[PDB]
């Protein structure tokens, strides 16, 4: 075609999404990790996990707005996950790489599961 | 705004 | 902080959220725009519009399943926006600019108004 | 990957 492109669109509308987010505005499921609770929308983890994008192109868990998961899978590591979702930044530190490896593996988040095993190779 |  | 940052993430989730829209995964509300309809992502239209900003964020409104526009808004017009929304990519040309521009004033989409205006200017 |  001859379109013409704003470069910062995508950008600001990640950024509003984020926005909406923290103000929990249509929210419309709540992502439990053991005892703790993570508000989202359902667009935003399909578009960023291929673990949403299968839970929720399910006919009947797309319904559903409260998902459990793995027992094994770490609070803060899908807090950090989640973050990065709505934001493309991830907070990688010594102190939390191997969950969030862990968590991204599980999450199907294949960049942050390649920036992870990069980091890893480079401290051995 | 760009020629994509 | 101290965030890594992935580039293309932004780009990425909108491809994905234009994909979700294209097969009519999770969409939440249909735009009537006189004998047309558009259905859409809530978030995706507060994210690009100050006028759906505003709609969603009412607390009647945001649990509508279809709002009407002013019969005034050119269906094409209104298209070519939804298209940008969740592209980036505006298809401006000399037979729609007219439209294009008022439909982006009613929308408020500033960015899109100033390229309309430019556009025109130079043509004159 | 970048350092933003
Ligand atoms: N929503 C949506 C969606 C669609 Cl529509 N098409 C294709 N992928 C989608 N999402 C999705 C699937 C697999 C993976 C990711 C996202 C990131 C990753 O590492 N794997
Ligand atoms: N969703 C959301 C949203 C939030 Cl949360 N905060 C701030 N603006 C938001 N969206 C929005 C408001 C005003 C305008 C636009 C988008 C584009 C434009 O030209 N005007
Ligand atoms: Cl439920
Ligand atoms: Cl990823
Ligand atoms: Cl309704
Ligand atoms: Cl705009």
């Amino acid at each position: 075609d001859s379109c013409i492109q704003f470069t910062r669109h995508a950008s600001d509308v990640l950024l509003n999404l984020n926005r909406l987010r923290s103000r929990d505005i249509l929210t419309d499921v709540v992502i439990v990790v053991s005892r703790e609770q993570f508000r989202a929308h359902k667009t935003v983890l399909m578009a960023c996990s291929g673990l949403f994008y299968s839970i929720f192109t399910d006919q009947l868990k797309c319904n559903l707005s409260v998902i459990n998961l793995d027992p094994e899978i770490n609070p803060e590591g899908f807090c950090i996950l989640l973050d990065f979702m709505y934001t493309s930044r991830l907070n990688l530190r010594e102190g939390n790489i191997m969950a969030v490896m862990a968590t991204a593996m599980y999450l199907q988040m294949e960049h942050v599961v390649d920036t992870c095993r990069k980091f890893i190779k480079a401290s051995e | 705004w760009v020629i994509p």
